[PDB]
RNA sequence: CGCGACCUCAGAUCAGACGUGGCGACCCGCUGAAUUUAAGCAUAUUAGUCAGCGGAGGAGAAGAAACUAACCAGGAUUCCCUCAGUAACGGCGAGUGAACAGGGAAGAGCCCAGCGCCGAAUCCCCGCCCCGCGGCGGGGCGCGGGACAUGUGGCGUACGG
RNA sequence: CAUCUAAGGCUAAAUACCGGCACGAGACCGAUAGUCAACAAGUACCGUAAGGGAAAGUUGAAAAGAACUUUGAAGAGAGAG
RNA sequence: CGCCGCAGGUGCAGAUCUUGGUGGUAGUAGCAAAUAUUCAAACGAGAACUUUGAAGGCCGAAGUGGAGAAGGGUUCCAUGU
RNA sequence: CGACUCUUAGCGGUGGAUCACUCGGCUCGUGCGUCGAUGAAGAACGCAGCUAGCUGCGAGAAUUAAUGUGAAUUGCAGGACACAUUGAUCAUCGACACUUCGAACGCACUUGCGGCCCCGGGUUCCUCCCGGGGCUACGCCUGUCUGAGCGUCGCU
């Protein structure tokens, strides 16, 4: 909602900040084996816990 | 004597296990004094405790502490002793006196529940199978 | 209808975030962490669950002080001293 | 054979510690033998590989008698890059081809004040063990 | 873990198995048969001196 | 269901023994532990004997068992009264004391007591004081002949 | 031109604290440049500042810690960070002096009848 | 009718300390079932076990006899072998069930209260000076405070003193 | 007659150890096995919550990971390497 | 891997068996609740569905309109694919 | 003749069995056997030039110092680094530092609000405003200060 609590929206932030494509460059790393963020997250498909 | 705390007196059970009423505790209500002493001042050392009064409802006791910090405690051997970290919270160990004589502790013929040091001691000694490695 | 139709009618949250052991466990009208028993002074744990027990034992976060305690016990727990300079 | 309780002779536990190795032991195992005339001139067998010392390939596709200067040291990839040990790729630029050090022969050591005081250890243990076997 | 791993043999039982070994030992035949190249040997119970 | 002949069988293994099973693969370790801790107790005690004090001649109590004669826990005052050893010295110089035990004939006491006095007679003492001798012992008799005793102290023989 | 805090030890509070400033001004320039564009070379200098404030700081609070402590030693009571963190154990255990103090009966004890040093015979 | 002594209580962000909470495999104190077996089932069994609560340590607990025995007597506790699937318990059914002696691992003993004697000999805190910092101690001083005769310390504890 | 002296206190060793720190080993398992977890696993995800809980190892010695030409808007192809 | 011994978590068609994969069904059922679309142009490789204009309609102010609370948490807005 | 269907084989798909491998487990054993108000376990939020997770770390934030080592780190860039008017990296780790919750401690929290003592600024010291620093939990022991009582007394 519009009305929130400092710490709901602190707790927002952080999902958001983390919810971005890996970078290009980790791909190349030694013994990499990451292929693509495994934990991405969709507004509309999974629920965020709060 | 100790009423068994359940609703309405049920204890869903065999027959055997039915007892509501006429319970007692295994610990003397000494023991439940000094328990009560002891863990209200927890940064002291229950000593010992002695009977000083009764009434039908009450029963009063005098329970001895120690300030295991204090310097007239540890400057003095004789009772250091009380100051080791083994020796924190006996009262609620039934290593006092009064805890003590719940235990079933003693020598000889009367005492072979607890030959092993309590009745756990001796009850795992005689239900443990000693699996030899050569059998 | 017991279905779909009473499924809509939910939007008011029973719990919240806790701000000791961090799970959406709070129950707001009762004041207490349904995982850790929040207001309680002693953490809720219980020995019929040992999955739930190992979930937040010690060790399962970061021991910011205990993985120096580890070390330090190595040497004995000093403390004023120094290597020898060069 | 091995006596000692404290090492491990396991398999799985001797691998962890080859490829989890921090850098400063990755430095003494990707050690290389020296030449048999600096065999010679210092008491020495082998010394760990240094990034501006001139080595020679001794086994595998660029096996030769060519003197290439050392440009790399990839510790972590456990490999070194020589001078002219290198291969032509597709867009038609050239890149150095990884080599075990273990596979080519120091011919000559970048000395510094570190290096020698090495060399003087080494040979000097070698002179005390001898003395005890003799 | 409790899976019985050990035997116990009587010692009288031990010890005629290692008089059957040692009288096996001084048979051409019987070392030949394991295999241990005895043929050049001057005197299958083999026995140097103490200064070895 | 019992089968033909057999034994009326009785197995107490209807109250989950699994949980309290006792192995032994720690045997051969706690061997090796036991082995290493007595000697490095012998070496503690660098001239004194390995096994301990002097230990009493003492008669097994049943009906089963007094034919036999083995080692008690500690002579007693009566026995070390009438030998001349004071019960505070005794532990000092090795030998055990048992304050509980009496006395019952004038056998048992003087059999203990001619046994203090052989091991009274075999004490080799070294001086308190090395470089200074008041009463212990010549030194002749203690710069070789004071080796460490193994096994019991003069072993009880029946 | 980098800050070493061997070099740093001698100098004084008061252009310490001017060189913090000094430092802090330039970070603050390079985040300045990192919002606007700027070039891979001052970027790459925002964790050579970066390194160089915390070594000041360093110098600076383990100066006045090893001042605090020459001040308050031979006073009976310390603030409780200048005190030994051995353990809270550790911390609650007898000292030295009363862990190897006797009653005056034991030193009786010991006095009359010390522990001697002997051999028996085979 | 105020001033003091004591007693019993109270307040303080008083000076200096201590407890809390975690882990919890092992250890101690409680509390404590039912499934199950008995071919049903209620006593019994499961089991003083699971779950529940409290408290510790590197071990814990126990421990120097209000003991065992009945012998030509042994001699703290703890652990192993054995006693012994025994004595005994039990709808004497299903089932349960130790100890002593013996052989070993280890081995170690002791302290108060009381009764007494000694001019409270005793202890804590605070200052000042010196020797050292390593688990804060020593030494000296203070007609410096307090504790304590409603009993501190030394001798001394059943093995007698 | 024998035996001890309760209602106060301390005490190491031998003993225990599916948690922890650091090691060694194995007639064990070999990616549907062995821990639930060989991998960004108590993770992703599910439930209001208590709690439930996965799947998922392998290019090659070396990326030398296919420059360049050609059809297609590209995915994708044909040559070439 | 054979031979002599040793030791098993040692032999599968079934268990409405466990896990994974794959068929026939089958290019099948279906993509049928709330009246409805049409013309031209642009961009574009490509237009029933995008954008613009022109028509014809519907919601018909208790709206398919304009705003909020709870809940969601960046879905807001530009640019590009 | 074909289509369709069945069988067999070659080739190609789909699928991921088998086999080989193994920085993982499981089991046994050994030595230690160490948390916390000097603020633990746990949680949250932050920190990289390009960094989402894992890992590390705490506004000194993928680390500072010291010591040992002795030329790297690396996916790209940049930049030191006479390696002796001293040093990359890594390891060790004894110095320093360590945000907010949390036993969690001024009161309270799905919010927020005080009090006391100092210091700097607007004031141009007096107390209003802003900022900074230190305190402000409960229980309890010893001592201290201030006390209460038609409690027991003494003098009056
Ligand atoms: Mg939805
Ligand atoms: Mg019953
Ligand atoms: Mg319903
Ligand atoms: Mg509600
Ligand atoms: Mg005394
Ligand atoms: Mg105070
Ligand atoms: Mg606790
Ligand atoms: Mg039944
Ligand atoms: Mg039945
Ligand atoms: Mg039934
Ligand atoms: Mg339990
Ligand atoms: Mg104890
Ligand atoms: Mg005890
Ligand atoms: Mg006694
Ligand atoms: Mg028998
Ligand atoms: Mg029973
Ligand atoms: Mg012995
Ligand atoms: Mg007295
Ligand atoms: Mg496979
Ligand atoms: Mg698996
Ligand atoms: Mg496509
Ligand atoms: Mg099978
Ligand atoms: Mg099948
Ligand atoms: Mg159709
Ligand atoms: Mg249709
Ligand atoms: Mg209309
Ligand atoms: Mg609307
Ligand atoms: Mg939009
Ligand atoms: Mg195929
Ligand atoms: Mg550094
Ligand atoms: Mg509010
Ligand atoms: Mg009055
Ligand atoms: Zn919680």
């Amino acid at each position: 909602s519009s009305h929130k609590t400092f710490r709901i929206k602190r707790f927002l932030a952080k999902k958001q900040k983390q919810n971005r494509p890996i970078p290009q460059w980790i791909r190349m790393k030694t013994g990499n084996k990451i292929r693509y963020n495994s934990k991405r997250r969709h507004w509309r498909r999974t629920k965020l816990g709060l | 004597g100790r009423k068994r705390p359940v609703p309405k007196g049920a204890t869903y059970g065999k027959p055997v296990h039915h007892g509501v009423n006429q319970l007692k505790f295994a610990r003397s209500l000494q023991s439940v004094a000094e328990e009560r002493a002891g863990r209200h001042c927890g940064a002291l050392r229950v000593l010992n405790s002695y009977w000083v009064g009764e009434d039908s409802t009450y029963k009063f006791f005098e329970v001895i502490l120690i300030d295991p910090f204090h310097k007239a405690i540890r400057r003095n051997p004789d009772t250091q002793w009380i100051t080791k970290p083994v020796h924190k919270h006996r009262e609620m160990r039934g290593l006092t006196s009064a805890g003590r004589k719940s235990r079933g502790l003693g020598k000889g013929h009367k005492f072979h529940h607890t030959i092993g040091g309590s009745r756990r001691a001796a009850w795992r000694r005689r239900n443990t199978l000693q699996l030899h490695r050569y059998r | 209808t017991k279905g779909t139709s009473s499924f809509g009618k939910r939007r008011n949250k029973t719990h919240t975030l806790c701000r000791r052991c961090g799970s959406k466990a709070y129950h707001l009208q009762k004041s207490t962490c349904g995982k850790c028993g929040y207001p309680a002074k002693r953490k809720r744990k219980y020995n019929w669950s040992a999955k739930a027990k190992r979930r937040n034992t010690t060790g399962t976060g970061r021991m910011r002080h205990l993985k120096i305690v580890y070390r330090r016990f190595r040497h004995g727990f000093r403390e004023g001293t120094t290597p020898k300079p060069k | 054979m091995k006596f000692n309780p404290f090492v491990t002779s396991d398999r799985s536990k001797n691998r962890k510690r080859h490829f989890n190795a921090p850098s400063h032991i990755r430095r003494k195992i990707m050690s290389s033998p020296l030449s048999k005339e600096l065999r010679q001139k210092y008491n020495v067998r082998s010394m760990p590989i240094r990034k501006d010392d001139e080595v020679q390939v001794v086994r595998g596709h660029y096996k030769g008698q060519q003197i290439g200067k050392v440009v790399q040291v990839y510790r972590k990839k456990y490999v070194i890059y020589i001078e002219r040990v290198q291969r032509e790729k597709a867009n038609g630029t050239t890149v150095h081809v990884g080599i075990h050090p273990s596979k080519v022969v120091i011919t000559r050591l970048k000395l510094d004040k570190d290096r020698k005081k090495i060399l003087e250890r080494k040979a000097k243990s070698r002179q005390v063990g001898k003395e005890k076997g003799k | 873990t409790w899976r019985r791993w050990h035997r116990r043999v009587n010692t009288t039982q031990k010890r005629y198995a290692i008089c059957s070994a040692l009288a096996a030992s001084a048979l051409p035949a019987l070392v030949m048969s394991k295999g241990h190249r005895i043929e050049e040997v001057p005197e299958l119970p083999l026995v140097v001196e103490d200064k070895v | 269901a019992p089968s033909r002949n057999g034994m009326v069988l009785k197995p107490h293994f209807h109250k989950d023994w699994q949980r309290r099973v006792a192995t032994w693969f720690n045997q051969p370790a706690r061997k090796i532990r036991r082995r290493k801790a007595r000697q490095a107790k012998a070496r503690r005690i660098a001239p004194r004997p390995a096994s301990g004090p002097i230990r009493p001649i003492v008669r097994c109590p049943t009906v089963r068992y007094h034919t036999k004669v083995r080692a008690g826990r500690g002579f007693s005052l009566e026995e070390l009264r009438v030998a001349g050893i004071h019960k505070k010295v005794a532990r000092t110089i090795g030998i055990s004391v048992d304050p509980r035990r009496r006395n019952k004939s004038t056998e048992s006491l003087q059999a203990n007591v001619q046994r203090l006095k052989e091991y009274r007679s075999k004490l080799i003492l070294f001086p308190r004081k090395p470089s200074a001798p008041k009463k212990g012992d010549s030194s002749a008799e203690e710069l070789k002949l004071a080796t460490q005793l193994t096994g019991p102290v003069m072993p009880v023989r029946n | 031109a980098k800050i070493k805090a061997r070099d740093l030890r001698g100098k004084k509070k008061e252009e310490l604290l001017k060189q913090l400033d000094d430092l802090k001004v330039e970070l603050s320039q390079l985040r300045v440049a990192k919002v606007t564009g700027g070039a891979a070379s001052k970027l790459s200098k925002i964790r050579v500042v970066r390194k160089s404030i915390a070594r000041v700081l360093t110098v600076i609070n383990q100066t006045q810690k090893e001042n605090l402590r020459k001040f308050y030693k031979g006073k009976k009571y310390k603030p409780l960070d200048l005190r030994p963190k051995k353990t809270r154990a550790m911390r609650r255990r007898l000292n030295k002096h009363e862990e190897n103090l006797k009653t005056k009966k034991q030193q009786r004890k010991e006095r009359l009848y010390p522990l001697r040093k002997y051999a028996v015979k085979a």
